[PDB]
């Protein structure tokens, strides 16, 4: 499905599975990081550094 | 001859046309979960010390 930005307020929406449930979890992302953008998907492991570091990088990379 | 007001009607039929629903499978992803980076088999060093 295709949902928006007012239509996403009222659903349960799981990343990883084993986190949907039965009545919880009405759908399901594609990819776990959806959440980023596209050259946010290029920093590697941005998961362990920290955050205001990954904000910097995308802005040094377009340097 | 002409239209007069008759008696109010005694009740409501409201009509709609609706489906049901199918029993909760849940499946999730075709390949699911976030399958683990992992080991290349037997691998093998590719450097040696000198002497």
């Amino acid at each position: 499905e295709l949902i928006g930005t007012m239509e996403q307020i009222f659903m349960n929406v799981a990343i990883f599975e084993d986190e949907v449930f039965a009545g919880v979890t009405t759908h399901q992302e594609l990819f776990p990081h959806s959440l980023l953008s596209v050259i946010a998907n290029f920093i590697p492991f941005s998961d362990h550094n920290q955050s205001p570091r990954n904000m910097y990088q995308c802005q040094m990379g377009k340097q | 001859g002409g239209l007069t007001c008759a008696s109010a009607p005694q009740g409501t039929l409201r009509i709609l046309e609706g489906p049901q629903q199918s029993l909760s499978g849940s499946p999730l992803q075709p390949i699911p979960a976030s399958p683990p980076p992992q080991i290349p088999p037997g691998l093998r060093p590719r450097f040696c010390a000198f002497g």
